[PDB]
């Protein structure tokens, strides 16, 4: 049972964390940026 | 005891009474030493 | 590194530069910290 909680411990995290946080970067971060409002004050040229 | 400075705010006081012909515009401008938060100069109430 | 202050000599500089109703008398009378050769207050050439 150590090994088979050993195995799917990294897979269940993933699954569930990472390759869906990465999808949530590629495809659903752009709308909700784009949506917040105030789109002149989303984008501050820095004095740099 | 902050050193990403995460819960760091930096102050600029006595603003008027820089030596004569120097101005703190680079450090204002979080140019000089980089802040998350960056600085926020403020003229308090002179000893007089 | 000099404890006794017996080869130390204290200055005081940007003595135009002080706050309004401020003065380094308390300091150039050696009272403030007295050392035992004194404060000399000098005044240089501003940046401007």
């Amino acid at each position: 049972v150590n090994k088979t909680v050993r195995d799917l411990m990294p897979k269940t995290i993933m699954h569930l964390m990472i390759n869906n946080t990465k999808e949530f970067i590629f495809s659903e971060l752009l709308a909700n940026l784009y949506s917040c409002g105030d789109q002149n004050t989303l984008m501050e040229e820095s004095a740099e | 005891v902050d050193p990403q400075g995460q819960r760091t705010i930096g102050v600029i006081t006595k603003l008027d009474l820089m030596d004569e012909g120097t101005d703190a515009r680079d450090v204002l401008e979080n140019k000089l030493l980089p802040l998350r938060r960056g600085y926020i100069g403020v003229v308090n109430r002179s000893q007089k």
